[PDB]
């Protein structure tokens, strides 16, 4: 479950990923 | 609990009164079954004849408390049918059909009229025959998890279901010959 | 029946004649829900979670179970995906077919897979643009 | 409907129809009780009818499937057998004027004829390119089996001898069979 | 008395009623049958 | 046209509803009936019923018997009873028998009784089934088949839901009990069948039954009230005691309170006996609560005092039974309850509770106000409240 | 006859049996 | 020669599940009692991951090609 | 790909009548397929047929008694005016009256003598005979 899980696959993810980005 | 209190409707009828004296005093015989028999509530009643003579209870329920139904719908049929017997007792569920009502939705509503009814027992299938002279036969395959007590039911779901859809339909149980 | 290839494979599953839930199935339909959202917040796919809903908790089909499509059910709680699940994994696999040809410009046949693979990704895209899924403006890299 | 015959010139007309009986549903099969004016059609459901009576004396039908083909008896003329789509045997007695029996066979029959000098003893053209010898009291079996055909069996007869059975195929052959015997001696 | 059953479990019990009284008034034709078979000649008319 | 102005008219206007006026008109009608179209006929029906009441000449009333013959061969080309046109038929004949002193062949009133027997069961063709039906019992009409009918009738009275046949089937079958005539046997049967389905398991065919027995009870001889006393009794106060519904049990108590005034002084005399040995059979406490409750039908009925030594029996329980309410007592609560419903009777019946013998009794009643089970309370409760009051 | 050599249970079927489905009134 | 109205019971068996009169999934689920804590879990015939007993992170069954093989000592009921 | 499952049921039918067959399975259905099967049904060139509906597209099952010497479909779809109806019937029939040609009319699918009683007209989509 932990490998088959993303880190980039909804909404929320990838706005938590460019809130980090910048 | 008082019968009016297990009756949706404002104006209860008096056969709906009567199902409503027996809910409640199975509420009060039941040491544990209240619990869920308590908070049900069905919408109303109508009595309908069969081709063998009998009548079929058909206890309008909303929905989600449908789902409730469903769970103690045989401990309650059987007692219902103890206390009203030569009546079958049938549960189904009230769903909007208005948007005229439309045609779709009304098939749509006839058949899920139609599971709620096989029910507890589940459709197999739905077979039509079309006839050389031109007439239809449609016959709904059912399994036979509880084949003794719907064939001792068979031609009330046929009444009831003539009566609510208005559709000609025979009930059969594959893997048996009846 | 397959497309970039000649094989006629039919495997799949077979969604039972009935759509009513199992009579043996037990379990209130909002914990079904409550369990959506949060193997979904984990990071888990809609894929995915069907299969360990369907493995582990009984979950025949979350459509049957619960009335409704499980995108639904993570829509309406606010859970989305950027693009639609066929299309991720196909730039992922595409992602990972490039990063192989820079370490190895001799992989020649892998030269063809990659083509075989964003073809198929316009297709997906394009498909995707005409329903306004995607945005019009969205390009393959 | 009346045909003027030759047979006797005991006398000298009215040639054409007599009577016409109107049904709700489209008959598919027609047989005549022997001693008495009775007839029974098997329609979208069977009905026993009279001469002089325009509707249906009695409607018999143990459930909603069609019959296709029914036969009267010869020796005991109470009892009649009729073919359903379902792929089974129905067995009437006019005596209590209700069905008696079925046997849900594999395949569907097509026709039916009934022994002669055996009343309680019947022939069954099947659609699995056999046909089926049968007793009336004991149907869990069958008392012959006849399977030279190659193609569905259309129509069976018993000879007024009883002792000897032909049977029509869709294989463009006319098989005769002993009845004692469960290979056809001979092809037409 | 007892609750009428079912018509077609009812008439199930006709039907099986119904079929012992045609059998066993079928079975009356057996000693003629088997003198038939027994027969060594038959001349027909019988 | 025509028809239907004629109808409305002689409806409307009473002195054009004549025999000398509508005689002219007794031609058209049996010609109209022989119409082809089924309006015109269903519409010569209604005016032919409107006209049999009344009287008529010779020539004008073979009308009505050649009217018969031709809606006797409508329901044989009929294809189902359930028509529009074919009910009009057979109200006719029901009509026709009913009033006019002709009646049709035996034949033909045989094929119409077979093709009404399947319309009885069914709720839609239900009534008019039956008013044809109720016709042959009213003029004692013999038929060797209606004997089976009368069978019929009565099982589907105790074996089926619907209220309408109830009362429908227990009126026929209560005039074909009491006016055809029958042989002994078979009266001491149909009474044997009666009193079995007041053992019926349905509520609905327990209830039909005890309007039949109160039909019974209300109107008959009686020699054979006598007779019958003793079998309905017990049966009567079986079902009062045990039964799962509550309203079969009160209204038994009704029968038998409605009963036993009209017993005779021998026939209430085995009534006093049973009750005399339930209340003795101390030792079961199912027989009390039995012997109890049957003394409360006993009062109210023929009152009080009409014989003492029962009434002492069913003082002396209640004294005893009272008494034991401690914690160390094995009394159940039904018993209890049982007790104290029989004295408010008895303290209604009589004011000789207030005297001092019966002292001991007022104590137990107020030890009975804290009772452990509601129902206790209750009945202590309104007890002491007509002794606060009195 | 490839199974029957392994397979414990096979019920020998009449060819006088194998085609009827069902009996209504069982005897 | 068949009758596709009306083939043998035995005859759907044993055809692919595509194929049949009316298709349906040859799988089934199972009520399977944890060996160490005895609760009972529901478990897919063909089941695609290591279930866990929620209560003791015991492995139940191991996913394979076809039917999902249970772990040893695991007892099981169709359900 | 899928063009025509009129056309697909049309031809199993054929070659179930060549090979013999008394029975014939036709998948998928539609009502297109139905409505030609009962024009063809009360024409009697074919017998009892049933649906089997499995929440899907769904299978036809036909009886067959081997009257059916044609049965084709007339792809594409020409639109027909009630004048042309008669050289149609010129281009696909043997004769004139054995065999029959099927519009779907504003009245829906049916023959075409019933389309010239009915004064109606419509696309064509196929013959019998």
């Amino acid at each position: 479950i932990d490998k088959k899980a993303k880190k980039d696959f909804y909404r929320f993810q990838v706005r938590e990923r460019k809130k980090q980005e910048i | 609990s008082a019968p009016q209190a297990k009756i949706l409707s404002q104006a209860p009828t008096e056969l709906e009164l009567q199902v409503a004296q027996a809910f409640v005093e199975l509420e009060n015989s039941s040491p544990e079954l209240k619990a869920e028999l308590r908070p049900l509530q069905f919408k109303s009643i109508r009595e309908i004849d069969v081709a063998g003579g009998k009548k079929a209870l058909a206890i309008f329920v909303p929905v989600p408390s449908l789902a409730g139904f469903h769970k103690v719908q045989t401990k309650l049929t059987r007692e219902l049918e103890k206390k009203f017997q030569d009546r079958h007792v049938i549960f189904l569920a009230e769903r909007r059909i208005l948007p005229r009502p439309r045609s779709r939705t009304l098939t749509a509503v006839h058949d899920k009229i139609l599971e709620d009814l096989v029910f507890p027992t589940e459709i197999v299938g739905k077979r039509v025959r079309y006839l050389v002279g031109g007439n239809k036969i449609q016959k709904v395959l059912l399994d036979s998890k509880d084949v003794q007590q719907i064939d001792y039911k068979l031609e009330s779901f046929q009444a009831v279901y003539n009566k609510l859809t208005g559709k000609q339909i025979v009930f059969e149980i594959p893997s048996e010959t009846h | 029946g397959r497309m970039h290839s000649a094989g006629k494979g039919i495997s799949s599953s077979a969604i039972p004649y009935s759509r009513n839930a199992p009579a043996w199935f037990k379990l209130s339909s909002e914990s079904v829900i409550e369990q959506i959202v949060k193997y979904a917040r984990k990071g888990l796919t809609p894929s995915q979670i069907g299969v360990l809903l369907r493995d582990a908790h009984g979950v025949t089909q979350a459509r049957v179970i619960t009335g409704n499509k499980i995108m639904r059910i993570l829509k309406s709680n606010g859970l989305a995906p950027e693009i639609p699940e066929d299309l991720y994994y196909l730039i992922k696999k595409a992602v990972s077919v490039r990063k192989h040809l820079e370490r190895n410009r001799k992989d020649k046949d892998a030269k063809f897979r990659l083509i075989l693979i964003e073809s198929r990704i316009h297709r997906l895209a394009r498909y995707y643009r005409t329903v306004a899924v995607l945005p019009p403006n969205w390009k393959y890299e | 409907w009346s045909i003027n015959v030759d047979d006797y010139s005991n006398k000298n007309n009215e040639e054409g129809l007599i009577r016409t009986f109107d049904g709700e549903s489209a008959f598919q099969g027609i047989d005549s009780h022997r001693e008495n004016s009775t007839f029974a059609t098997g329609g979208a459901k069977i009905h026993l009818w009279d001469v002089n009576r325009l509707k249906p004396v009695s409607d018999l039908s143990w459930g909603a499937d069609n019959i296709t083909s029914l036969k009267f008896n010869q020796n005991e003329t109470d009892i009649l057998a009729s073919t359903g789509s379902d792929n089974s045997i129905v067995l009437y007695d006019l005596r209590t004027n209700s069905p008696t029996q079925k046997i849900v066979q594999t395949m569907r029959t097509n026709a039916i004829c009934w022994n002669p000098m055996e009343a309680f003893n019947f022939v069954t053209a099947n659609e699995d390119h056999n046909a089926y010898y049968y007793d009336m009291r004991n149907l869990s079996r069958s008392l012959n089996v006849f399977k030279d055909h190659v193609s569905a069996v259309m129509d069976v007869d018993f000879s007024p001898t009883g002792d000897e059975i032909v049977t029509g195929s869709y294989d463009k052959s006319i098989r005769i069979y002993k009845t004692n015997h469960g290979h056809s001696r001979e092809i037409y | 008395y007892e609750v009428p059953l079912p018509q077609r479990i009812q008439q199930r019990h006709d039907r099986k009623a119904a079929y012992e009284i045609s059998r066993q008034e079928v079975s009356k034709w057996n000693d003629i049958v088997q003198q038939n078979r027994r027969a060594d000649h038959l001349i027909f008319p019988l | 046209f025509a028809l239907d102005l004629l109808r409305n008219v002689i409806t409307r206007h009473r002195s054009f509803l004549t025999v000398s006026h509508l005689e002219g008109f007794i031609p058209f009608l049996r010609d109209s009936l022989l119409s082809e179209n089924e309006g015109v006929v269903i519409s010569t029906l209604r005016i032919l019923i409107t006209l049999i009441r009344l009287d008529f000449s010779d020539e004008s009333s073979e009308i009505f018997k050649n009217c018969a013959r031709k809606v006797l061969n409508i329901i044989k080309v009929s294809p189902s009873t359930s028509s529009e046109l074919c009910q009009m038929g057979l109200k006719f004949l029901s009509a026709f028998i009913r009033h006019t002193d002709s009646t049709l062949k035996d034949t033909a009133l045989s094929y119409v009784l077979g093709r009404v027997l399947p319309d009885l069961n069914e709720p839609s063709r239900q009534g008019l089934a039956f008013n044809f039906l109720k016709a042959l019992v009213s003029k004692h009409i013999m038929l060797p088949e209606l004997y089976d009918i009368a069978d019929t009738t009565r099982e589907i009275m105790v074996t089926n839901h619907s209220k309408e046949i109830r009362d429908v089937s227990r009126s026929v079958y209560y005039q074909f009990l009491m006016e055809y005539d029958q042989s002994k046997g078979r009266l001491e049967k149909q009474f044997k069948f009666m009193v079995d389905n007041l053992q019926y398991p349905t509520e609905s065919g327990r209830q039909s039954v005890m309007e039949l027995i109160n039909l019974i009870i209300t109107k008959a001889n009686p020699a054979l009230l006598s007779k019958l006393s003793s079998s309905f009794f017990l049966a009567l106060v079986n079902v009062s005691f045990n039964d799962d519904a509550p309203r079969c049990r009160e209204m038994a108590s009704v029968l038998i309170s409605t009963m036993l005034p009209k017993l005779e002084n021998k026939d209430l005399e085995i009534v006093e006996k049973y009750i005399a040995a339930w209340l003795k059979q101390v030792d079961n406490a199912s027989f009390l609560n039995l012997g109890l409750r049957t003394y409360k039908v006993y009062l109210k009925s023929i009152g009080f005092e009409h014989t003492i030594e029962l009434d002492e029996l069913a003082i002396k329980r209640i004294r005893y039974i009272l008494s034991d309410t401690s914690v160390g007592s094995e009394h159940q609560w039904d018993l209890v309850y049982s007790a104290l419903n029989t004295f408010s009777s008895y303290m209604e019946a009589t004011e000789s509770v207030y005297k001092h013998g019966f002292k001991d009794i007022w104590d137990g009643i107020i030890t009975c106000l804290l009772y452990p089970h509601s129902w206790v309370r209750q009945s202590a409760a309104n007890l002491v409240h007509q002794l606060i009051a009195n | 006859a490839n199974e029957r050599r392994t397979r414990k249970d096979m019920p020998y079927i009449s060819e006088r049996k194998k085609q009827i489905v069902g009996t209504v009134h069982k005897y | 020669v068949q009758d596709l109205l009306h083939p043998t019971a035995a005859s759907e068996a044993r055809k692919h599940k595509l194929k049949t009169l009316v298709q349906g999934p040859r799988s089934y689920f199972l009520d399977v009692k944890c060996p160490g804590c005895l609760n009972i879990t529901t478990v897919f015939s063909h089941a695609q991951t290591a279930v866990t007993c929620e209560s003791c992170s015991t492995i139940l069954c191991t996913p394979t090609g076809g039917k999902a093989k249970l772990s040893e000592g695991t007892s099981f009921r169709r359900k | 790909t899928r063009s025509s499952v009129l056309a697909d049921a049309l031809n199993a039918i054929n070659n179930a009548e060549k090979t013999g067959k008394r029975q014939v399975l036709i998948r998928p259905s539609s009502k297109v397929i139905i409505k030609f099967l009962q024009v063809m049904q009360k024409h009697g060139y074919i017998g009892e047929f049933e649906y089997i509906d499995d929440h899907r597209s769904g299978k036809i099952v036909v009886q067959l008694n081997g009257r059916l010497n044609k049965c084709g479909v007339i792809s594409p779809r020409f639109n027909v005016k009630i004048g042309d109806i008669e050289k149609w019937t010129a281009n696909l029939l043997p004769a004139r009256q054995f065999g029959y040609v099927i519009l779907t009319t504003s009245a829906g699918i049916m023959d075409h003598e019933e389309a010239r009683r009915k004064h109606v007209s419509g696309k064509i989509l196929g013959f019998v005979y």
